[PDB]
């Protein structure tokens, strides 16, 4: 019934209610009209609830299972950066490196000023597999 | 009986109008904003030679 | 029907009734939001002077869709950009005043609206 | 511990320390010391791993709201899905800052005389 | 203890000084509405022609009788009239519209607004 036409962050809150990852992925089915659009404000108003991280691990869990695409997760992950409340870097950071790992942009050189705590070992096997080919040593002694 | 012909090119050539003027508007916008660049800069540049031939007398 | 008794009027080129009907129209206390809908279009249609005023007020009731065909319709750019607004489609009012800037510009609303991009 | 309260020590030492064995040990005193210290960022995640471990002192729900209240926000079914924290207290801190906070506190705390006061 | 900083300032004659001041408090980041509102006072004091512009902003940001005061010192009847429909205190704006018309009047507002006393 919304589908038509409808207050959408009403259904985003319904979905951060409905801790069904199924019922994402039937959000999820990559072939609805709204469906670019739907996603559009159900980013911008993912940020209403911010007190319980619950709801988020299952859409991120459905997003890894939905396989989504660059341009599909991570502009979760950059929104939800935004003085993140849950500021951890697990899944989060290490999410991000995955996601960086997909998209192989400039985007990711600023990542590493950007956010902090992260691990050595990770990046360095990603930055050989990069244009980092002594960078690697020089992190060793760097960071 | 189709008698939309009227109204229909009477808003038709309403728009292409309008078109016109806000063109003509964007331009007399583009200049003048060109114009206010070249007020400035050439004041910057004078202070700034100024000063240089004030000042180049240490390094 | 009542938009059928639209069709009954502009097949006969009734669009002078269509005004009359519309009129009166007004008068009304236990409808929805697809008759000011249709207000709004015969507006555009003949008289979109006057669905500014009013649709600044009707606004919180009617749909999005609908709404954003019949602005189209209207080609009115200055007006299509505060709506947008009242659906908070900033996009849409960023692309329109890129295009439309000399009718719809609007400076310092834009330059704080724009943090929502 | 004392000390530590004492102490206005570098930064990152209390999240290496947190983790320590017991000593003279409580929390509503603690609390006291970021309060001099404006500073709540300190145990967020401590307190968040006590609390998920169901903690039910209201002080450290408390001191949730505490820094709720700091972050910009409104938690309004955060602070409604907790009886376990005071009502009474959590909506007299922020007199100054919100009637809305305090007021669907008191909602909450049935906080009828302060409702009223 | 910045209220008393602004005391300051103008007992010491630092009207220049204390406005300036209101600049730099111009783009904080954690403020109450206080804030605004002392805004808004030297604003009335000194700046009314950007009074009431600034106060399209923080509406949901204000405390009736502050504000009201100021305004009234001012008394920019219209802009009193734009507080009324912020607060919905139809009474007042319709007794000021009427010894204050010339002034402060619109025929369209008028047309439904006094429906709601």
């Amino acid at each position: 019934v919304c589908n038509e036409n409808s207050l959408f962050k009403s259904l985003s809150r319904y979905l951060v209610r409905r801790k069904d990852p199924e019922l994402w992925g039937s959000v999820l089915l990559e072939s609805n009209p709204y469906r670019r659009p739907l996603i559009d404000q159900v980013v911008q108003t993912a940020l209403s609830e911010t007190q319980d991280p619950e709801e988020v691990s299952v859409t991120v869990k459905a997003f890894m299972t939905a396989d989504l695409p660059n341009e599909l997760i991570e502009l979760l992950e950059k929104i939800v950066l935004d003085n993140s409340v849950f500021s951890e870097h697990r899944n989060l950071q290490n999410l991000l490196i995955l996601t960086a790992i997909k998209a192989d942009r400039t985007r990711v050189m600023e990542y590493i000023n950007r956010l902090d705590n992260y691990d050595a070992p990770d990046i360095a096997n990603i930055a050989i597999s990069n244009e980092l080919f002594e960078e690697a040593f020089a992190i060793f002694r760097k960071f | 009986p189709e008698s939309i012909r009227k109204w229909r090119e009477e808003q038709r050539k309403r728009l292409q109008e309008l078109d016109a003027a806000s063109k003509v508007t964007e331009q007399e916008w583009r200049e003048k904003a060109k114009k206010d660049l070249e007020e400035w800069n050439q004041r910057q540049s004078e202070q700034v030679e100024k000063n240089k031939i004030n000042n180049r007398i240490a390094d | 029907e009542l938009e059928e008794l639209i069709n009954y009027y502009q097949d006969r080129g009734y669009f002078e009734e269509l005004i009359t009907m519309l009129e009166a129209a007004l008068g009304l206390e236990r409808a929805h939001m697809g008759m000011f809908t249709e207000l709004a279009i015969l507006y555009s249609k003949f008289k979109p002077q006057k669905m500014r005023e009013h649709l600044e007020l009707f606004w919180s009731r009617v749909n999005i869709p609908k709404v954003l065909r019949a602005a189209e319709q209207a080609h009115l750019w200055a007006e299509l950009v505060f709506l947008y607004d009242k659906y908070e489609e900033y996009d849409n009012a960023i692309i329109t005043m890129m295009n439309h800037p000399t009718d719809a510009w609007k400076e310092g609303q834009f330059k704080d609206i724009i943090t929502k991009v | 511990i004392g000390g530590l309260l004492d102490v206005d020590c570098s930064e990152d030492v209390i999240k290496n320390l947190i983790l320590v064995v017991r000593g003279q040990f409580s929390t509503d005193e603690l609390v006291a010391e970021v309060e001099k210290r404006n500073r709540l960022k300190l145990l967020l995640p401590w307190l968040e791993a006590r609390i998920h471990e169901g903690c039910e002192e209201p002080a450290t729900h408390n001191a949730l709201a505490k820094i709720y209240i700091d972050s910009n926000n409104n938690p309004e079914r955060f602070l409604r899905e907790n009886p376990y924290y005071d009502s009474r207290v959590v909506g007299k801190y922020c007199e100054k800052r919100d009637p809305h906070l305090a007021c669907v506190a008191y909602e909450r705390g049935q906080c009828d005389l302060e409702l009223i006061n």
